[PDB]
């Protein structure tokens, strides 16, 4: 609808860009494969806010059944790329 | 403090305010998973035909054939002429017919009396 | 749980909860996304009255 | 990028 | 208005009744009154096709204004003076109605004022 | 009157041309939104001529051009009332409809059925001009009910949405 | 009412299209500078609807409110009409405040582009109408009633006082 | 609180199939392979004429198309409407009924040269 | 949508504004205020009042024909 | 395309109403991690936006300038008559 | 069902979303979002399950009394303005088998490649059935989750209608 289409690189850049602005995450050790619970010491109460920040970034809700299953920025990219028909 | 929620047939009780949701016991847990078995057993039978590449047609739904039959053909054999059904059919079936008869007979009797007496305005009424 | 045997013709058709299809989960992968129904799932006796184009029973704030 | 639009047959 | 506060939340006999006014004959005072002078004639208003509610005592100015507007076309900013003349005549006509309300208003005071003397005394 | 009547009917006839051309396929696609927008523009300028003739000398008339049906003592004929509330509304409606059709060329640009959208917007405008110019109740009932049907077909434009149909 | 009301929806459509189909004013804001032309039309439209003197909506609404006051009319129906005129300013101000002023509340990536010539010209013509159409129509249509031009000061200006408050 | 190892593997396998399917939805440069169309000679004259987006050239195109529209949608229809009203619709009684034009004091009637007397003298208002 | 100018969307930044976009908006806003002031200057009686509103109290009992109480 | 995002280190809550929120939270022992995420809404071209009275007065400066010329001109032409 | 962990997280998400609706402005929301987080922290590590339920059950009552009557909804979410807006443009893939050859002649490459997918789906079906006929318990499936592909060259069982589904903006 006249808006630019999303790209796989663009989703990854913006997903990490949001996490880089989260104080409780250290930008040095943040990577696409950084598990939130077991590599950044964030409780699930913090993971809910992570998902809520992603849906406020791409402007579409992620259901609670699947939000509580994404535990890594790489997975978020896969979920957002699958729900926007992004293939390259 | 927080007024209690009072449900209605057109406003159901929210699942987050229903005691049965927070009173989780062993029997409820088995029932919930026992239902999910049926949902998956049915979901598999449907999928083995929906995803079939050689199928071309309509997947017959026995639940949909039971609903239409229950609403049309199964009504009469399960009807008994008792007090409940006889009064409901008498006042809903015959009641309106008698009510409208007197509304119209009275209206036309009153109108006819005026026309005969010549005191009903029909000055320009030549279309009937 | 069937309807009470009052002689109105319900027979043994199950008495399902009188809830609209708007109360169903909208994120579940229903076989009938618009109806919010699954193939083989028993249908409410008044299903055609409870489709999302008709009587709504969802909880209200007030 | 000029994708294929799936539509029902309009020939008939 | 202030009158509405009097006819309802207070004495109602001294306030005029708009649906029934006027009550007293026009000659109660005014040893001699002059009938209103209608400048326009029936055929003039009839041929001008004035709306029946526009065929009042101000109609003569309205007729002149309409004639100027037709002639001044396409200049719609013209005939400004003719419009004001008709408006002013309608303003004077409205005041006469305000005077009529006051006349009925005060004459009803007379009844409430020339009736306690003839009641309290006897 | 020769010009007041002819130009008062050309406006109504002009708006129906795009509908007719889209029936016998006597036109080219992908210009239809522009074609329909241009019809409204010319319908607006023509409709201003009868309006000016009214503003000038207050001229009004009634056109009963077609005798349709005679039910005993009731003669129904296609009648158009060109009066105060027809020479001032038609110009305004066409001027506003002119902008909305131009705005629709941009707002509905990506809609695959932009051609049907501009056919429905035009059909509504016709039924509204039938309603506004109607000199008898039956003809008024045609545009009265027609506007409701075109509203129904435009409210539920995205017919896949359940809330649109409701 | 046809001119400035149709403009408001078109101005609403411009905002909706820019924010990727976001119709909620809670996720708008800071569009006063981002969308200067859509902002100008929205302000002009919100001043004609509220009854700003001498714009298109002043030449009909204020005559009505003046004639409603100086009429043998239901008292309560008159009070409700005046209160409704107060509410017209409140919700018109609501759109301006929550969509134009303040700080942005819309997503990070948005294409706020309103340079399409179709959008400008369509809004532009109604913008002209919502300024001068009422003045032109009022000075051309022939009179058909006796307008009430004499009344107390507090009935002539009731529309302004109600709207300003 | 996350994908089990089985679930992750399936999502990856579905993801790789889904992307390839979406890739195949792209059109090759040849597509769509339109069949030949009989190009009208008139449109050929404008294809070459509009090769360069000159301001003066497209104005001629703008005037050309508008002139054609003003002939097929205003001039031809009004001829038909005038003919219909002139000789079929105004030849029958009470079909087009014109409200009689307004007459004001001091007007001259074109039909008979009559003169309407002016109104009586307005006494005075000044203000 | 389609046509006009191609503006690059900006991420977390103010959008790019053209030149004619800002000129036209300012002109019509100015045209509004000129119109309001020009109309107010010439026609101020359309909003404040055309004719004076009399005060019924100040009318004398002689001109209203209210004969004295005694007679 | 391949949109190049701005450097993420410029988004600081300093000098914005977000800081004031962080002050009031520091008086209760609580902190606001997401402040820098909302920072762009208060920086750059989105900072120092007009007020409601300033929005309704858009174009008044040029409109008033045109108005004073008009009435001044009207006096001059009417001076001849 | 939902475990006590899942029900608390859902309420927290709902509480913040409705709170965001009341606050509107981001700075004010960033203030009450932290205070509401604290209320979820004073009982972060409760031990007694019965006490934990009574805290969750009481939070819901406060949520219901305090929820926004008109909460914000994303445009494409259920109840949103753009929800199901494009379901009328979403045509399934099987409608292409009914095309006239003349229409198919306009897209020779697309339909040549579409034939490859149909062959891939047709060759792998009989294997997909077996993959599920052996992993299924004796009675029948107890859950709705499907297993992945186990042997190289196999495709995930029941993949066609999730892989070929129409795009979210088909036109
Ligand atoms: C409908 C489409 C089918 C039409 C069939 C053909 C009929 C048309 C031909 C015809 O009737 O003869 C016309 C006419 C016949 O002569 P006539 O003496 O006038 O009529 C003979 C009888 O009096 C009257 O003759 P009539 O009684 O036979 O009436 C003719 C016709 C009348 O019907 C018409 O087709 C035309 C009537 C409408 C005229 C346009 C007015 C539209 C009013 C608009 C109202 C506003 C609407 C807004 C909404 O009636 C019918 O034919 C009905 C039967 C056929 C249809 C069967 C039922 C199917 C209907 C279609 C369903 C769809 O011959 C002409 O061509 C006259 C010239 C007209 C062009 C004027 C051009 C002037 C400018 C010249 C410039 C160049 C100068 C160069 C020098
Ligand atoms: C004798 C010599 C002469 C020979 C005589 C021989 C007579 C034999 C009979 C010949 C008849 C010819 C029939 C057409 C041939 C086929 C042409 C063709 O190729 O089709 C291509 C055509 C376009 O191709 P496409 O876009 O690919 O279509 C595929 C889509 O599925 C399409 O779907 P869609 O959604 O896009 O549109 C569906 C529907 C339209 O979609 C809708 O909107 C449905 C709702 C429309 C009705 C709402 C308004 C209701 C009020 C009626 C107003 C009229 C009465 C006014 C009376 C007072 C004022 C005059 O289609 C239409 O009906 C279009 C016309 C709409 C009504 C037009 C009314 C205004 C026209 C101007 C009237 C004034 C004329 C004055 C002329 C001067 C005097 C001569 O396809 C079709 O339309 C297929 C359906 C064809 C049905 C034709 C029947 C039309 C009936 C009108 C609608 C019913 C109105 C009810 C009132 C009835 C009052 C009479
Ligand atoms: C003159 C009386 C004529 C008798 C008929 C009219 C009386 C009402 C009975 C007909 C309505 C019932 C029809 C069946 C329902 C079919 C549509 C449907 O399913 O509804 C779903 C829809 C639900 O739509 P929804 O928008 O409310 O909610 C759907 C859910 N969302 C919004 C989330 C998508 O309801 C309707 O559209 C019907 C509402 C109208 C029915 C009530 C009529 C009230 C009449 C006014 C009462 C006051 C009298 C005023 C004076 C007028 C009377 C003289
Ligand atoms: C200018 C003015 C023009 C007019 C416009 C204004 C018109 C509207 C006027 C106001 C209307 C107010 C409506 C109030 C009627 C409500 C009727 C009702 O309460 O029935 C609801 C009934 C509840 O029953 P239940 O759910 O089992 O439990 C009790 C919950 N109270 O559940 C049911 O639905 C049963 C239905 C029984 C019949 C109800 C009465 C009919
Ligand atoms: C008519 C006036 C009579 C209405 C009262 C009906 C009679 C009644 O109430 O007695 C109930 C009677 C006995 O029932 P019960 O004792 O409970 O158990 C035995 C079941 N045979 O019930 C019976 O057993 C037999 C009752 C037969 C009554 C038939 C008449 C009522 C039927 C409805 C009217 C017909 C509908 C017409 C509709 C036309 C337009 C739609
Ligand atoms: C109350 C509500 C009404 C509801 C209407 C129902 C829907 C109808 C749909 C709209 C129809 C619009 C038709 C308008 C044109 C009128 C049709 C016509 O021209 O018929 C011939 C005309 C009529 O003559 P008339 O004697 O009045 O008809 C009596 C019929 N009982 O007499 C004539 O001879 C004129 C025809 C000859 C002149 C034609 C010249 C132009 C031909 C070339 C162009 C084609
Ligand atoms: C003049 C108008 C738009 C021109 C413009 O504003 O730039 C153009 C746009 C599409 C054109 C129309 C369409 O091409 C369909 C028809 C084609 C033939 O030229 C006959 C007239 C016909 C009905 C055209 C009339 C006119 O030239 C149109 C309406
Ligand atoms: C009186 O004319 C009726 C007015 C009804 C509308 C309310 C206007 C405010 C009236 C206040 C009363 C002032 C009395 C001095």
């Amino acid at each position: 609808s006249d808006a630019p289409p999303l790209t796989l690189e663009g989703i990854k850049d913006r997903v990490l860009y949001v996490l880089k602005l989260y104080d409780k995450i250290d930008p040095e050790k943040l990577s696409v494969n950084s598990h939130f619970m077991k590599d950044l010491g964030l409780d699930s109460l913090d993971q809910v806010e992570i998902i809520m920040a992603m849906e406020d970034e791409f402007g579409f809700e992620i259901p609670d059944i699947d939000a509580e299953k994404l535990m890594c920025p790489q997975e978020i990219v896969d979920y957002i790329a699958d729900k926007k028909d992004v293939y390259e | 403090s927080f007024p209690k929620y009072e449900a209605s047939r057109l406003s159901s009780l929210p699942t987050t305010l229903d005691p049965a949701e927070y009173d989780i016991s062993s029997e409820t847990r088995k029932a919930q998973a026992e239902r999910l078995a049926i949902r998956s057993r049915l979901k598999r039978e449907y999928q083995l035909q929906y995803y079939d590449p050689s199928r071309r047609g309509v997947i017959e739904d026995p639940a949909l054939v039971r609903w239409t039959y229950a609403r049309s053909a199964n009504i009469y054999p399960n009807f008994r002429p008792n007090t409940k059904t006889s009064l409901l059919g008498a006042l809903f079936g015959i009641g309106p017919l008698v009510f409208w008869y007197y509304v119209f007979k009275t209206d036309r009797d009153r109108k006819e009396k005026l026309i005969q007496e010549g005191k009903l305005d029909r000055t320009f009424n030549i279309s009937y | 749980e069937p309807y009470p045997d009052d002689g109105t013709g319900y027979g043994d058709y199950p008495k399902l909860p009188d809830r609209s299809q708007q109360e169903r989960d909208p994120w579940y992968d229903w076989d009938h996304p618009d109806l919010r129904l699954n193939w083989g799932e028993p249908m409410h006796w008044d299903l055609d009255m409870y489709i999302r184009n008709r009587v709504d029973t969802s909880p209200t704030p007030v | 990028k000029r994708l294929f639009i799936i539509k029902p047959s309009g020939f008939y | 208005g202030a009158h509405l506060a009097r006819r309802y939340l207070g004495d109602a006999s001294v306030e005029p009744d708009p649906l029934r006014m006027p009550t007293f004959p026009p000659d109660y005072g005014f040893p001699e009154r002059k009938e209103r002078e209608m400048v326009a004639t029936q055929q003039e208003m009839n041929d001008a096709q004035l709306v029946l509610q526009q065929r009042d005592y101000c109609a003569h100015y309205l007729i002149r204004f309409l004639k100027c507007k037709r002639d001044s076309f396409p200049n719609f900013l013209a005939c400004k003076h003719e419009r004001h003349d008709w408006d002013y005549c309608e303003h004077l006509d409205y005041v006469k109605r305000m005077k009529e309300f006051e006349r009925e208003r005060r004459l009803l005071q007379r009844k409430k004022r020339r009736e306690q003397r003839e009641a309290d005394m006897a | 009157m020769n010009m007041f009547s002819s130009l008062s009917l050309v406006t109504l006839l002009l708006l129906t041309m795009p509908i007719m051309m889209m029936s016998f396929n006597t036109y080219k696609p992908s210009n239809y939104p522009l074609y329909v927008k241009t019809a409204i523009s010319y319908a607006f300028i023509t409709s201003m001529i009868p309006t000016m003739m009214f503003i000038h000398s207050g001229q009004e008339l009634i056109i009963s051009n077609w005798h349709w049906l005679t039910i005993q003592t009731l003669k129904l004929s296609l009648s158009f009332k060109m009066d105060y509330f027809s020479m001032m509304f038609i110009p305004v409606a066409l001027f506003v409809t002119w902008s909305i059709m131009e705005f629709s060329m941009w707002y509905m640009y990506s809609d695959p059925n932009i051609n049907k959208f501009f056919k429905y917007l035009l059909l509504f405008l016709i039924t509204m001009l039938i309603l506004v110019t109607a000199n008898n109740l039956f003809q008024l009932f045609i545009g009265w009910e027609g506007v409701g049907i075109m509203s129904f077909l435009l409210i539920g434009w995205w017919y896949g949405r359940a809330d649109a149909n409701t | 009412h046809a001119f400035f009301k149709a403009m408001l929806f078109m101005c609403s459509g411009s905002i909706i299209h820019s924010l990727n189909d976001e119709q909620d004013i809670r996720k708008m804001g800071g569009l006063f500078k981002a969308m200067p032309f859509t902002t100008t039309a929205l302000i002009v439209g919100s001043l004609a609807l509220t009854g700003m003197p001498f714009l298109t909506g002043f030449y009909s609404k204020d005559l009505i409110i003046e004639a409603a006051n100086t009429s043998y009319t239901n008292a309560w129906a008159l009070l409700m009409t005046l209160i409704a005129t107060s509410f017209t300013a409140i919700y018109s101000t609501r759109i301006i405040f929550f969509a134009l002023l303040g700080q942005p509340r819309f997503p990070t990536l948005v294409n706020i582009n309103e340079n399409n010539p179709l959008l400008i010209n369509s809004i532009k013509r109604l913008l002209i109408g919502s300024l001068f159409a009422g003045y032109i129509i009022s000075n051309n249509i022939p009179p058909t009633t006796i307008p009430q031009m004499t009344m107390p000061y507090y009935l002539k200006t009731t529309a302004l006082i109600v709207t300003i408050l | 609180s996350g994908y089990t190892p089985e679930e992750k593997l399936r999502l990856q396998q579905l993801r790789e199939l889904r992307r390839r399917w979406l890739k195949d939805q792209e059109l090759s440069p040849r597509e769509p392979v339109l069949p030949p169309q009989r190009v009208s000679p008139v449109e050929r004259f404008w294809n070459k004429f509009l090769q360069d987006g000159a301001l003066w050239k497209n104005v001629i195109y703008k005037t050309y198309r508008h002139s054609i529209f003003a002939f097929t949608h205003v001039l031809i229809p009004v001829w038909i409407i005038h003919y219909y009203l002139k000789y079929h619709v105004t030849t029958k009684p009470y079909t087009i009924v014109e409200k009689k034009p307004r007459i004001f004091p001091g007007d001259t009637i074109l039909e008979t040269g009559e003169v309407i007397p002016p109104m009586k003298e307005f006494p005075d208002q000044h203000h | 949508a389609g046509g006009g100018a191609h503006i690059e969307p900006r991420y977390r930044q103010f959008p790019q504004l053209t030149r004619s976009q800002v000129i036209q908006a300012e002109f019509f806003s100015a045209t509004m205020w000129f119109w309001i002031l020009w109309r107010f200057w010439h026609d101020s009686d359309a909003v404040l009042g055309h004719f004076p509103y009399p005060d019924p109290s100040q009318w004398t009992d002689e001109e209203l024909g209210i004969p004295p109480d005694d007679e | 395309s391949k949109m190049e995002l701005p450097d993420y280190k410029q988004w600081k809550i300093e000098g914005t109403p977000l800081e004031t929120v962080q002050e009031k939270l520091a008086a209760r022992g609580l902190r606001d991690p997401w402040g820098r995420n909302e920072a762009w809404r208060y920086m750059g071209g989105f900072a120092n936006n007009v007020s409601f009275v300033g929005a309704l007065l858009k174009g008044f400066k040029w409109g008033f300038a045109a108005f004073v010329v008009a009435i001044g001109a009207e006096y001059y032409l009417e001076s001849q008559k | 069902y939902l475990t006590h962990q899942q029900k608390v997280l859902r309420l927290y998400k709902r509480a913040l979303r409705h709170l965001e609706s009341w606050c509107i402005h981001r700075d004010k929301y960033r203030y009450f979002a932290c205070l509401l987080r604290a209320r979820f922290d004073e009982h972060k590590n409760e031990k007694d399950m019965v006490k934990a339920t009574q805290l969750l059950r009481e939070a819901e009552e406060e949520f219901w009394h305090g929820q926004h009557p008109q909460p914000y909804i994303f445009p494409e979410s259920p109840g949103g303005t753009s929800y199901e807006r494009y379901e009328c443009y979403k045509v399934p893939e099987w409608c292409l088998d009914d095309w006239h050859p003349s229409e198919k002649a306009m897209y020779p490459d697309y339909f040549a490649k579409r034939e490859q997918w149909k062959k891939l789906r047709r060759e792998s079906w009989e294997r997909e059935v077996k993959q599920l006929q052996e992993e299924t318990p004796v009675g029948g499936p107890r859950t709705e989750a499907l297993p992945p592909a186990r042997k190289q060259g196999d495709l995930p069982p029941l993949w066609w209608h999730i892989v070929t589904r129409p795009r979210e903006r088909p036109m």
